[PDB]
């Protein structure tokens, strides 16, 4: 009835994202004002 | 319309598979040799290849002649006789017919109401379990 094949590939990329990470230490100022200046 | 035996000569076989397997991925067909009998014994003689454009699923004969221009080229020798049924290959598919195949094959028996058609596997064919 059917002689045709059907090859299901992974044709398609794909991706998974949990690019999940620790530190982030931008920018601490521990001088706001630098505290009396002097 | 029961009880048929079709008995095959062994030089017949062989030649189904060898031609039958030698054109795999691609199918194949030619014709069969051999004589009616009253009602049971259909036996079978010998073979042949008509030429033809092979695919994995599909195919027909191209030429016209090769077969009408060989068996006046054989009863020279008269090694065989006249026609009886035609074959075909179904290479790992197993073994069936298709609407395409009844579509000749309904040809062959209005014009001779007991032609028969023969399929073969030769992929699956072992050394054992023949599946013809």
């Amino acid at each position: 009835g059917g002689k045709h094949t059907f090859n299901n590939e992974n044709v398609s990329a794909r991706l998974g994202g949990a690019s999940i990470a620790v530190q982030a230490p931008a920018q601490p100022p521990p001088y706001s004002h630098h505290h009396h200046h002097h | 319309d029961t009880k048929e035996t079709v008995y095959i000569s062994s030089i017949a076989l062989l030649k189904m598979l060898k031609h039958g397997r030698a054109g795999v991925p691609m199918e194949v067909m030619g014709l069969m040799l051999g004589e009616f009998v009253d009602d049971y014994t259909v036996n079978v003689v010998d073979v042949f290849a008509m030429p033809q454009s092979g695919t994995g699923v599909s195919v027909e004969a191209v030429d016209d002649v090769f077969q009408a221009k060989m068996m006046d080229m054989l009863k020279q020798t008269g090694r065989d006789q006249m026609v009886v049924g035609w074959y075909h290959s179904h290479p790992g598919f197993g073994c069936w017919l298709s609407s395409v195949d009844v579509n000749t094959q309904k040809s062959f028996e209005q014009l001779n109401s007991r032609a028969v058609a023969v399929v073969v596997d030769p992929i699956q064919s072992v050394k054992g379990k023949v599946v013809i």
